């Protein structure tokens, strides 16, 4: 429907520290002159943090004082469109960036929010996971998994056989490694009487990276039982 | 800058309850209070606007009040779809400052972690480094405690640690521990173990295995 007021951001993705990125949000279902305009990020498993602000007409605007110097929030009327400019970007500027429309006129109180993007900021290159199988060995139920290790940057998806297996997943949140590098490991509980019958492979898919892994996890060849 | 205390940090309640979310301000804030709801890779959306009023389209259990200082959300009677995290923001003046957040957290009966050890794999140690992955599995409450052994030895600085939200079904949570080494250190030593402490268990427990056997 028309009336959807939509707020989608673009130009997001991999930086190294010292470069620079420009955010675009377009939106639309509203007058975008009529509405002040704002940017709030989000840092990996933190809170919210307002980034920037813009009035109407674009003539004045307002910064945190984390990117005031380094960021510049501005906006084409014309093109229903608000901008972010980020330069000399630090590891602390990760974080999924939302652009969000103030409520009313003397207020940049958020009411509607984008979906966000994510800007990394780091000197790792681009790399797919290497995959490796945590081995089954309990009621008579067993846990597997794969560790799904070293890519660059996030997100990572995890599924088991094609996604036909989905009951007892468990999918850990990513951790930054010193390295650069994330990693986190995916698990599942399955029947022992299953082990070495039904087959289990964790399909891991890295878009960045346009990398795709399926591991098949099975007992130690020195497990006989 | 305005400063916004949130409090309780964690509310553990069960469906059909009364929550009651305090955000209090360092300095007075004109009434310009505003709280939002966030679920888990989610925008957040907003509940209550200044001058406490019920955004319309949110349900009516939801409701804002306070002045001064002093800020609460009340959700009357909680619903399934309400445990989330919960953030107040002030719009008084710039620099806009949000609270640090409330998880509203879905309470149900103690259940001990199921405790598994995973040695690395050929794989990776053929790689040159080495994963130790302890598996804290469908337990609650949240608090756990995990520690490493390596031949007896207490470590510390080497391990990560990283846990699910909530499970949909059982409202439990799993919580990895990973112990990463070189491989040239992972071979220096042969006993690895973790020890789980949780209010569940009536003791900690231990997981093990030797690096020499199977």
């Amino acid at each position: 429907e028309i009336s959807e007021v939509q707020l989608v951001e673009s130009g997001g993705g991999l930086v190294q520290p010292g470069g620079s990125l420009r955010l675009s949000c377009v939106t639309s279902g509203f007058t975008f002159r009529k509405f002040g305009m704002s940017w709030v990020r989000q840092a990996p498993g933190k809170g919210l943090e307002w980034v920037a602000s813009i009035v109407t007409g674009g003539r004045k605007t307002y910064y945190s004082d984390s990117v005031k110097g380094r960021f510049t929030i501005s906006r084409d009327n014309s093109k229903n469109t608000l901008y972010l400019q980020m330069n000399s970007l630090r590891a602390e500027d990760t974080a999924v960036y939302y652009c969000t429309r103030g409520y009313s006129s003397t207020s940049y109180a958020m009411d509607y929010w984008g979906q966000g993007t994510l800007v990394t900021v780091s000197s790792a290159s681009t790399k797919g996971p290497s995959v490796f199988p945590l081995a089954p060995s309990s009621g008579g139920t067993a846990a597997l998994g794969c560790l799904v290790k070293d890519y660059f940057p996030e997100p990572v998806t995890v599924s088991w056989n094609s996604g036909a297996l989905t009951s007892g997943v468990h999918t850990f949140p990513a951790v930054l490694q010193s390295s650069g590098l994330y990693s986190l490991s995916s698990v599942v509980t399955v029947p022992s009487s299953s082990l070495g019958t039904q087959t289990y492979i964790c399909n891991v898919n890295h878009k960045p990276s346009n990398t795709k892994v399926d591991k098949k996890v099975e007992p130690k060849s020195c497990d006989k039982s | 800058d305005i400063v916004l205390t949130q409090s309780p940090a964690t509310l553990s309640l069960s469906p059909g309850e009364r929550a009651t979310l305090s955000c209090m301000t360092s300095t007075d804030i004109d009434d310009d209070m505003n709280w939002y709801q966030q679920k888990p890779g989610q925008a957040p959306r907003l509940l209550i606007s200044e001058g406490n009023t019920l955004r319309p389209g949110v349900p009516a259990r939801f409701s804002g009040s306070g002045s001064g200082t002093d800020f609460t959300l009340t959700i009357s009677s909680l619903e399934p779809e309400d445990f989330a995290v919960y953030y107040c923001l002030q719009s008084f003046n710039v620099p806009l400052t949000f609270g640090q957040g409330t998880k509203v957290e879905i309470k149900r009966t103690v259940a001990a972690p199921s405790v598994f050890i995973f040695p690395p794999s050929d794989s990776q140690l053929k790689s040159g480094t080495a994963s130790v992955v302890c598996l804290l599995n469908n337990f609650y409450p949240r608090e756990a405690k995990v520690q490493w052994k390596v031949d007896n030895a207490l470590q510390s600085g080497n391990s990560q640690e990283s846990v699910t939200e909530q499970d949909s079904k059982d409202s439990t949570y799993s919580l990895s521990s990973t112990l990463t080494l070189s491989k040239a250190d992972y071979e220096k030593h042969k006993v690895y173990a973790c020890e789980v402490t949780h209010q569940g268990l009536s003791s900690p427990v231990t997981k093990s295995f030797n690096r020499g056997e199977c």
